[PDB]
Formats: C-alpha cells, structure tokens, sequence
RNA sequence: AGGUAGAGCUACUGGAUGGCCGAUGGGCCCCACAGGGUUACUGACGUCAGCCAAACUCCGAAUGCCGGUAAGUCCAAGAGU
RNA sequence: GGUUCCCUCAACCUGGACGGCAAUCAGGUGUUGAGUGUAAGUGCACAAGGGAGCUUGACUGCGAGACGGACAUGUCGAGCAG
RNA sequence: GUUACGGCGGUCCAUAGCGGCAGGGAAACGCCCGGUCCCAUCCCGAACCCGGAAGCUAAGCCUGCCAGCGCCGAUGAUACUACCCAUCCGGGUGGAAAAGUAGGACACCGCCGAACAC
C-alpha cells in the first residue's frame, strides 16, 4: 500500500471535486491506460487491489505503471462520540481524481490479454472508466 | 519524399469570441488561425469533418492548401486543441509556408519487428524533432527491433532519416529500451 | 608599519662553513649568524662526529 | 592564448568606489536652489560639477585639465586649491550660493579636502 | 481528548488608506504595513512601525523606482 | 529580580529625573550616565540611587 | 492597491511516478594491506518525460472596494448628514 | 541603543603538519539559497546582515495632520525652542 | 559641428543581462614607480593616503558581429468568472487568463567636459 513518508500538514481540508483534469490526461509510458470519467477519491487500498488484478492476468511478462499517488489524508473521529472537541485523526489516504485523468498503464505484447487485464482493474474502482491507447 | 497539399475551404470569420466559437462548433466547424511570416493573422473557419479526414490519412503535420475567398495559400498544421473527454478538435493553428522553406517538426517513431522471445520492448520517446522542406516531411519514422537481445538502448541518433532531413533533437535520447521481460516476482515487488 | 608593535629588525650577515657570505636583514640582535649548511653545501642542491668516530678509532 | 584567472585591481577598485558612491547619494541630492558638488579624482587630475538632480542638468564645472591650472608649479594638492577657486567663481556667476558636497566615494581628506576648503574660503557655503 | 489550538490575535486593520489620485493633507497616513512592501517616495516619510505618511499636501500617486514599489505625493496647482 | 527599576539622580541638585532598568549581574555597580537635568538646565552627570 | 478562481513549478518550501548515468556501501575474486573487473545487489549527484498542495507562488483574472468626473431619478427616493 | 566610516554571505571545486566531511590558511566559482537576540509573517544584498571609533536622544516644554474605534483603551507623525 | 572619448543622471529598471569572436590609447580613464610629508593596517603602503611619469593597452573601460543560456512576448482558442435563462444536463450577453506558438531583442534618452575642426 502506497503511503507518503511524511506530509507537512497532517489534518487538511477535503480536496475539491470540481472541473476536469488539467494534466495527466494522456498515455505517456505504456501502450494502454485507464482514463477516468467521474470524480472520486481513490484510496490506496483500491489502488493495491487494482494493480494486483492486473498482475494476476498477465502473469509473467509486461510492465505496469501507476500514475497517481495517495497523498491527501482523510480523518475520522472516534466512534460513537458527540460532535465537537477537535478534529479526528487521519485514517486513509486518497488521490483526488477528476474526469480525464489517466490512472493506470500497461505494456503487454498482445492486445486482447492487455485489454482484458485492465477491465479487471476497472471493476475494483469506485468510478466509471475506459481503456485508452497511445493513438489519436 | 514529396507531398501533395490537401485542399480545404476556409471561410473568414465575421465574429470572434467564446460565444461565436461555440456556435461555429455546433454547426460542424473548427476555428483556425493563419499566422506566420504573413504577419497579419487571419481568423478562418474549416469544415469539421473534412479537416479531420485530412488528419486521419496524413498525420498531424499535414500540409494544406486553403481557399480563402478565392485565393490559395499554402499552410502547415502547427498545433491542435483537443478536448480530453470528447476527443474533439476545438481549435487549430496554421503556419504559412512556401516551397523550399525549412521548418522544425515533431514526427512519430514507430516500432516494428519481433525481438528475442525473452525480452520486453518499452518505447520511451514518442516523437523526435527533424527539419525538412515544406513538402518533404516524412509521415512516420520507423525503427526495427529484430534479433535485439537483452538490454540495448536504441538512440535517437540511430534512426534512419531520409535525405534532406536533419535531426534537431540531441542524438542521445533514449527512444526504444529493450529489456529482459519481467517475471512474476518482478511484477509483485514493483508498485507496493 | 606601526611604530611599537613589531620585533626589532636589523640587517645581519650569514657566513657558512663553505666560506659563502650574504648580506641580509633579520630580527637577530647579534648582527650576524653562522650556519654549516647553505645552498652551496647541502647535497640535494649540489648533487654530490659519528662518521669521524668510526673513521678514526676503527679506521 | 592567455586567460587571466581573477579580477585586476583596477576592476576591484572601480566597482568598489561606485558601490560606495551610491551609498552616499542615498541622502544627498541636487536642487536648483541648493545644487550638488560632485568631485571625481584620478591619479593625474581632479574634476568638479554642479548637478541639478531634478532634471539631470549640469550648471557649472571646473577641472584641472584647463590650461591655466596646469601652469601652477605646486604639487597635486596645489592644483586642487586652484580648481576649488574656479568653481566658486563659476557657482556665484550663476546665482548659486549654497551647495551640498558629494565627495564621490573617495575619503574626505587630502586632495578632496583641499578643494572643499578652497571653495569655502572663496564664498560658497556648505 | 480535546484540542490544543484555539488562539488568535486581534486584526490590526493594515492596508492602503488613501488610494491613487486621492487628495491628502500633510502628515496624513497613506499605508499601514509591517515591512516596506511599499517604499516612501517624494514628500512621503516612513514611520517607526513602517507607516507611510504624507510630508506635503497633494495627490497620492503610486510608482516604481529601481524595482521598488513607491508612494509619491504630487502637488495640486492653485486656481 | 535580575532587571530591577533604578532611579538616576543629578549629581549637582540631587533631583530624581529619570527611571530605567539595568541588569544587576552584568552591571553590579551604580550606573553613571549623562542626562539633561531640567532644574539645572544643562547636561549633567546622573548617577543611580 | 490586491494574491481569491485558474494555472505553473530547473521560480522557492514540501509530496511524488518511470527511464539513463554513476560516486558511496555488502562485498566476491585481486595470497593479508593500498594495487582491477563482477553483480537476481543499495544506489548519491546530475539529467529526460509525466504530476500534486488551505497554511507552495516566477504568474494571475471576473467581481467587490476607495477617489474623481458627466449625467439619470428629481410636484420623489419620501434619499444622505 | 545614537551617529560616522568601511565590508559581503551560505554552499561548492582545488592545494596545504598534525587535521579528519567539517577548526585556521590560499586561489576560483558563487545575486542571495546564509544571517537578522526570541514564534510566524511582511521586509532587508541600496543592506535593516558583518567590523571599528566616539558616545547617552533609552532627552525637557510642545506638537499641525491622521489611523483605529460602542465606550474606556491603542497607534503614527512633519515641525518649533532649550 | 566630428569622435572606437571622459563624468553625472533617467526607464513602471535585463528588449538593457551572461557567454563567445575580432579590435582602440588624440586629451582623458587605467594598470604602473616610490614611500620624504597629511594619512593607514585588528600584521602587511595589498587596501586607504600622498609624491610622480620609465612601460603598456595584457586586464578594467570602450567599439563591431553573433540568438548558445537567461529576458520580453502577441492574435486565436481554452480554463475561470459577474449578471441572466434553465425542474437535478447545460446554455446566453460582457470580462478574460497561466502555459504554449509566430516573433522581438546583444538597449534607449538627457545635461556638462575633452581632442580636432569651424
Ligand atoms: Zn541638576
């Protein structure tokens, strides 16, 4: 699970979920990629589950890139307490995803197994998504 | 290498702005700008379907001959504005060129062949820069990975360019990096 | 040069064991010094009692 | 081919003087009512001017290059007294009677102080 | 548990008091600030706590001299 | 108190004209300093009480 | 006069993805020492490409605010002080 | 603290007895990344940062004009005389 | 009035800077010679100061040409936004960036003084 070594500020406001992505909206490293169509917070637990799913399908060969990182912490206050008395301690790390962003990439010799592998990863994510290539 | 300019009909716009450009797109048009050494930019319009057909069969660096109110003009496609989601063509830049002029252009490099069965191919740089005539720009650049064994850095200086085409980018870029194929244990440790 | 902060400094004269003499200026109140090694004496420049004790009693 | 390694003392001396002349000019300034007396010194001559900083114009100027100053058979400081008296005559011929002194960066003393006291006994007050 | 925060200090009402073209008297405060974000210009002085005030009546005018933002006072010609 | 309050008095008319502070570790002795004395009308030596 | 929305980062402080090069360490063999190559190894520094931030900013709006001015409403706003 | 005058750091490269990453010395590159008693922010290389000489304005009688303000408080200030 | 000339200033202070190549000593500007005198070094005439005129334009300074780096930078399009339509999509009128592109650019302006000419 991806976790930053240190963040300057531990308790932060919620990342904004407006607009579409400014940068990262194209495939740079691999041949195929997963492009987002909705806003969400992608947790590191979902990223780990979504790249293991890609691994189990291509088995040996091929390379996988992850283009997003869980940098921003979301806090949760302790259970069954009344409102008030401070702000809760951070629990899970998310990545602010906007439509147009490319999340994962893959480089595999054949097409059908690479497109099938990415579909298994999309079903582990809380958003609509599609498979894109390097061509216009 | 010689090319034939693609005929397109360009109408001079009457009104410009965000309201007028949105209306033009809804009618199936693309705003475009014709600057260059003419040094008096013309704000033109192009048929959306006909313009994109030229790009499909000739690439982004497509030479064009335009019909502005009855007068021809050689133009080059300089840049395209594309919506990330809808994959539109919201805008286009056209640069005036004349025969014999040298222009610096980014062309795509394509990987072909079948290397050693125990290797994985990873192309790093998608495009490289060249400098050719107005009508003598290659539509693609081709590299071959055949019998290439283990780790070899194919370099931008080893790409076979046609006559009259000079590489502009530095000759030490890493274009294709053939590497030993990852194993099931290399997949698992990479990314956690 | 400030007045009363520096060591007293007077021209001197060096005389070597090879007969060489100079005319220099140093801090020594004596006015002259004698040295048995100079630029003309030391072997490394020129390239040329324990020694005498073994060369007299024993040969 | 000869490639010098550092900075000649001439460059070090020149940039250091302009550095300490601008630090000076952060206070003194020239006005038509009360002009500024700028002095420039070299190993051979000495120069003065009356500069109006409001519009950047020079009122009067005396220098040691003049033929009559060269005839003096003193030392360098003897010519500085001559140069100081000339600027005081020229200052008062243009209605100027009060000035402010701009020593130009150089230490106030010796040749510079000889010129200023020559222009003080001659009528100018500063 | 509780929160260790909750402190703050009184707002000091800093800022530009007289803007460009605005006629002022002598000794009138123009800018209140901490450092010299604005440097004094002609007929403007700097106070003990880096306050810019007018040294002569006129009209405020902001400028720039040698990369520094400055505040200047220009006179108003009598009818 | 390390830094106590001290009163400086004129050494001519013995008038207590000023009050200030000093560190009685760095300055164990009575502070001697010249200040304007309004009664005398001129700068006079002022010494701590 | 601003530093918000936006955007940008070899423009700073932090976070951070993948290549290339290669000091430093486990070393291995160089019979023990200085004396050279080797990594399913760890990898500074630099560099190529893609990014992120309420308490990041080389940048930077629309509005809003302060002042001047020309008119408008003007048998009324039933205004302002 | 006041005033007058002078100066440019941090880091990196190279050469030097102990001496080493790092002490003191020398040359080069270096425009602010160092430093500003003390938190942060706004500033400061023109230096508000480093060094030296003299010194007590860390004054007395006053203070046009302003900032901020329920009120009581609080804050800036040219200039006159001793 | 002419100059490959010397001072003092300005520009909402790099379009002016860094780097490279080739050149200049008429007066001035410099290096330069020396420490008797004013003056000086937390040691040192290196620096500051003073008295000069054997050498040199090798450096500073100045002139010409370069677009390698830094710098300026549109038009158009987009992001964003005030007001207004719109039953959860979105749109209209007005304003309008940052990045990038075509390009610009090896400064411009003013007052005195020199040598020569008139
Ligand atoms: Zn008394």
């Amino acid at each position: 699970m991806l976790i930053p070594r240190k963040v300057k500020h531990r308790k932060q406001h919620h990342p904004e979920q407006r607009g579409i992505a400014s940068g990262g909206t194209s495939v740079s490293f691999g041949d195929y990629g997963i492009q987002a169509l909705e806003h969400a917070y992608i947790t590191n637990r979902q990223i780990e589950s979504a790249r293991i799913a890609i691994n189990r399908h291509i088995k040996r060969g091929g390379k996988v890139w992850i283009n997003i990182f869980p940098d921003r912490p979301l806090t949760k206050k302790p259970a069954e307490t009344r409102m008030g008395s401070g702000k809760g301690s951070p629990e899970w790390w998310v990545a602010n995803v906007k439509p147009g962003r490319v999340l994962f990439e893959l480089s595999y010799p054949d097409e059908k197994t690479a497109r099938d592998a990415l579909t298994r990863a999309i079903h582990k994510l809380p958003i609509k998504a599609r498979i894109v290539t390097r061509e216009e | 290498t010689a090319n034939i300019p693609n005929k397109l009909t360009a109408n001079v716009r009457t009104r410009t702005g965000k309201g007028a450009s949105r209306q033009a797109r809804r009618d199936g048009k693309v705003p475009a700008v014709l600057y260059g050494h003419g040094t008096d930019p013309q704000h033109l319009e192009l048929n959306a379907r006909d313009f994109a057909a030229v790009l499909r069969s000739h690439g982004t660096n497509a030479i064009l001959t335009l019909d502005i109110e009855g007068t021809e003009q050689l133009a080059l496609t300089k840049a395209l504005d594309v919506h990330p989601i809808r994959r539109n063509i919201q805008h286009a830049d056209l640069l005036v060129v004349q025969r014999g002029e040298k222009v610096t252009v980014e062309v795509t490099v394509l990987v072909e062949g079948d290397a050693t069965p125990g290797t994985l191919v990873t192309q790093d740089a998608n495009t490289i820069e060249i400098e050719a005539e107005a009508l003598s720009i290659p539509e693609q650049l081709t590299v071959s990975v055949e019998g290439v064994e283990a780790g070899t850095q194919i370099t931008a200086g080893q790409i076979s360019l046609p006559e009259g085409v000079n590489l502009i980018s530095d000759p030490e870029l890493l274009v294709v990096n053939v590497v030993e194929a990852p194993s099931a244990e290399a997949l698992e440790e990479e990314g956690a | 040069m400030k007045t009363g902060i520096h060591p007293e400094y007077v021209d001197t004269t060096v005389q070597c064991g090879c007969g060489h003499s100079f005319t220099t200026r140093s801090t020594k109140q004596s006015g002259t010094i004698v040295v048995e090694v100079c630029s003309q004496c030391h072997p490394f420049y020129t390239g040329k009692g324990r020694v005498a004790r073994f060369e007299k009693r024993y040969g | 081919a000869h490639k010098p390694v550092g900075q000649n003392i001439s460059e070090v001396r020149r940039n250091a003087r302009l550095r300490r002349h601008a630090r000076l000019r952060k206070k003194v300034a020239g006005t038509a009512e009360v002009p500024r007396l700028v002095v420039n010194r070299s190993a051979r001559h000495i120069h003065v001017q009356l500069v109006n900083d409001l519009n950047g114009t020079t009122l009067a100027a005396a220098s040691s290059i003049e033929a009559d100053v060269r005839a003096i058979d003193g030392d360098k400081k003897a010519h500085s007294v001559r140069v100081g008296q000339l600027i005081a005559e020229r200052a008062k011929a243009a209605g100027v009677e009060t000035v402010v002194f701009d020593r130009g960066g150089y230490t106030y003393g010796g040749r510079i102080a000889a010129l200023a006291d020559a222009a003080r006994e001659a009528g100018l007050k500063f | 548990s509780s929160s260790r925060n909750g402190r703050d200090s009184a707002a000091q009402r800093l800022g530009v008091k007289r803007f460009g073209g605005q006629v002022v008297k002598a000794g009138e405060i123009l800018v209140r600030q901490r450092g010299t974000h604005f440097h004094p210009g002609v007929n403007v002085g700097r106070g003990g706590d880096d306050t810019l005030f007018a040294l002569a009546p006129g009209a405020v005018e902001f400028g720039a001299k040698r990369g520094r933002k400055t505040v200047n006072i220009v006179p108003v010609a009598r009818p | 108190d390390v830094r106590p309050k001290i009163t400086l008095a004129c050494e001519v008319c013995k008038h207590r004209n000023y009050i200030t502070k000093k560190n009685r570790r760095n300055d164990p002795d009575r502070l001697e300093i010249k200040k304007f004395c309004p009664n005398c009308g001129t700068h006079q030596p002022h010494k701590e009480s």
